[PDB]
């Protein structure tokens, strides 16, 4: 979790929100998603979101849904997305890594095994999609022994106990959910709820990132305004790699540009 | 917190994102109002009898038995209005929406009886139903696609994945996340996140309280032993339900055995998977080695998904029901043979339960048994199935 820590202390010193990408490890394939996630990092992100392929991303929308389909067909699994995350951290040894699981794969052969593997690689965080805090005693217990952040969600209706509970479990940064519904660049969420970074910051949570349905800078820029430590895009990012899978150069260009871009809008 | 216990032992849970924990918490507690409200009971019974037509009738088979000890029943959900059992619990949740100010219905279907069944409730009580139904089981049960546009209902084709009932079950969940606000998930079976496996239960459980009453008219005595096909495990604990505590009856659910259970082309998580997550809940699933999850097969479109309902691994795991599974094959034959022998033509996914009745008392014919058989539905979806089959044969 520490790597958030720092992030977060140096941003704050800069006056700046985070921009956080998230890709599918191994979409296209795992030479090409090792040098989109190189890309990423030198336009300017701050930190990683990085899904491990499963079979059924009930949180995700199609864009999503497809890049794990990419994934898959390349033969990319858990084990060489482990291989991946090891190579990317012996490049990068600062940015944060979270990574974004699905339950059964945590779950498999032992939550306790897994997040090991996690703090073996160098990974600093986890997000269970569907794992509410209500199920997560031993996720978050697993995570916090092998010194790694587990990561819970604020959605837009969260009651009090809620915000209590998720500020009092989750480490390196609090997940702020734009909008219902699953991932998807075409569905733009609504701006942060002041009240709910607010009672995040009362009830010292760490810092929120707001996600889903962020595609553009002005989003990440509201986002900052309304006192979010950053922003995070998924959907958006992967439409870059879908469009442009038969030009791997123009992919990177994009995708140099668009998070280029969207990283100007969290120095606003 | 929650109202009700979410697990049966292990089993169970509430595994869906955040964002819908509220939605489940509110169903749950406008079913524990609703389970005590009279004028609800009074208008879940009345839609029971005069709208869907309970109770439904305990056959005795005349023929398929000649010749050995067993007895055996049937009991007549084929007769329920819509054609089979999922009808009894979709009046029930159909009502629970209403409570809950709700105007839209959501619904996976597989076997389309469930789609049937949320269409035609949908259509009587003033709801807007859409339908998720994989690509394949559009063709191969497409009687009841038919009539769910009828009613009035959109049905809606997933390609995604195997195009069966877990890609239909994953698209209704992606739906719900964003819809809930003014949409019910009418979920179809006893699995996926609490409150289902209890609603669904308690929702069906008349199944197994009337058979326990009429069984006892005709006999005077207990069952030796109810047998039901196992899909998700609706049919079969609203059949089991009133029997848990009557130690001497044996609960004997069926899974899809599909084209052998050593093909790996099967549906039984419960005999043949092992715990995991998904779908809301932690249950038997089928599974690759790193947790992938597998694309179930059955020849029946209700019985083809990966998992299994939380309270069927539970009631295996204390060993008070046995779980046994049935082949394409075998369910064929006993189609066939109950057409041909007593003149009811069963829905394949109660082909299943049929078939290993018919192979207890073939296996031991002089062990004396009286066994009942939850006939879940009719068999008019699967007509065009079974014959081309039997074409491509010879029969
Ligand atoms: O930009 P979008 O709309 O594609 O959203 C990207 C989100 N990617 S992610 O890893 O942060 C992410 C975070 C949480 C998710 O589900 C949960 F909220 F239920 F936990 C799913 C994905
Ligand atoms: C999946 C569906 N049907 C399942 C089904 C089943 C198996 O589902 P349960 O395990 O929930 O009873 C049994 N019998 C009949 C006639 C059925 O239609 C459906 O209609 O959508
Ligand atoms: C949660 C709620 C009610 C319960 N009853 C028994 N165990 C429980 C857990
Ligand atoms: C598998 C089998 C048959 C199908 N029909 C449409 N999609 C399918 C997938
Ligand atoms: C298994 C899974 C989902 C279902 N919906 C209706 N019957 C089912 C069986
Ligand atoms: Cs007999
Ligand atoms: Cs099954």
């Amino acid at each position: 979790m520490e790597r958030y820590e720092n992030l977060f202390a140096q941003l704050n010193d800069r006056r700046e929100g985070a921009f956080v990408p998230f890709v599918t490890l191994g979409d296209p394939g795992i030479e090409q998603s090792l040098k989109i996630i190189d890309t990423l990092i030198d336009a300017g992100a701050d930190a990683l979101e990085l899904g491990v392929p499963f079979s059924d991303p009930l949180a995700d929308g199609p864009t999503i849904q497809n890049a794990n389909l990419r994934a898959f067909a390349a033969g990319v699994t858990p084990a060489q997305c482990f291989e991946m995350l090891a190579l990317i951290r012996e490049k990068h040894p600062t940015i944060p890594i979270g990574l974004l699981m699905y339950a059964n794969l945590v779950f498999n052969n032992g939550i306790d095994a897994f997040y090991a593997r996690c703090e073996q690689v160098g990974v600093d965080s986890v997000l269970v999609a569907d794992v509410p805090v209500e199920e997560s005693a031993p996720f978050r217990q697993a995570a916090l022994r092998h010194n790694i952040a587990p990561i819970f969600i604020c959605p837009p209706n969260a009651d009090d106990d809620l915000l209590r509970q998720v500020a009092s479990y989750g480490r390196g940064y609090t997940y702020l959910l734009s909008r219902s519904g699953v991932t998807g660049a075409e569905n733009r969420g609504a701006l942060p709820l002041h009240h709910l970074i607010e009672k995040l910051k009362e009830y010292h949570a760490a810092p929120a990132l707001q996600g889903f349905g962020i595609s553009s800078p002005e989003q990440v820029s509201a986002a900052v305004r309304a006192g979010a430590a950053g922003a995070i895009s998924g959907s958006a990012i992967v439409k870059i790699i879908e469009k442009n899978l038969a030009s791997p150069k123009q992919m990177l260009a994009e995708l140099r540009s668009f998070v280029s871009a969207m990283k100007a809008a969290s120095r606003a | 917190t929650t109202l009700l216990n979410p697990y049966f032992g292990e089993f169970g849970g509430m595994y869906v994102p955040q964002i819908l924990m509220p939605a489940l918490n509110q169903l749950e507690e406008a079913f524990v109002s609703a389970q005590k409200d009279p004028e609800f009971q009074a208008q879940f019974a009345d839609l029971l009898k005069n709208y869907a037509g309970r109770p439904t009738a305990l056959t005795k088979c005349q023929n398929i038995t000649a010749g050995t000890r067993t007895t055996l029943y049937l009991k007549r959900e084929d007769l329920l209005h819509g054609g089979a059992h999922k009808t009894n619990q979709v009046l029930g949740q159909a009502l629970l929406a209403k409570r809950m100010g709700k105007s839209e219905i959501i619904a996976e279907t597989g076997a389309g009886q469930h789609g049937v069944a949320s269409a035609l409730a949908s259509a009587l009580l003033g709801l807007k139903c859409r339908i998720y139904m994989g690509a394949k089981d559009v063709e191969r049960q497409s009687p009841n696609v038919f009539r769910m546009r009828l009613m009035g209902a959109e049905v809606i084709p997933v390609h995604s994945g195997s195009a069966t009932l877990k890609d239909a079950c994953n698209e209704a969940l992606r739906d719900w996340s964003g819809s809930y606000e003014t949409a019910h998930y009418m979920l179809g079976t006893a699995a996926g996140p609490h409150p289902y496996p209890t609603i669904v239960r308690e929702f069906q459980r008349m199944i197994g309280e009337e058979t326990k009453a009429q069984i006892l008219d005709k006999e005077g005595r207990l069952p030796d032993a109810v047998i039901a096909c196992v899909g998700g495990g609706s049919n079969a604990i609203g059949m089991f339900a009133d029997f848990i505590n009557d130690t001497s009856v044996g609960l004997i659910g069926v899974e899809p055995g599909g084209h052998g259970i050593e093909t790996g082309e099967h549906g039984a998580p419960l005999k043949h998977g092992r715990v995991g997550i998904y779908f809301g809940m932690k249950a038997p699933m089928m599974q690759t080695a790193d947790g992938q999850i597998e694309e179930s097969y059955s020849i029946s479109a209700g019985l083809d998904f990966p998992s299994v309902g939380p309270q069927h691994a539970y009631l295996n795991s204390i060993g008070r029901a046995d779980y046994v599974s049935i082949t394409d094959d075998e369910a064929l034959e006993a189609f066939k043979t109950l057409c041909r022998h007593e003149g009811i033509i069963p829905a394949l996914e109660s082909s299943h339960a049929l078939a290993h009745a018919l192979k207890m008392m073939r296996e031991q014919p002089e062990k004396e048994q009286l066994l009942v058989v939850n006939l879940s539905g009719r068999g008019d979806k699967d007509i065009f199935t079974v014959h081309d089959i039997l074409k491509a044969r010879g029969e």
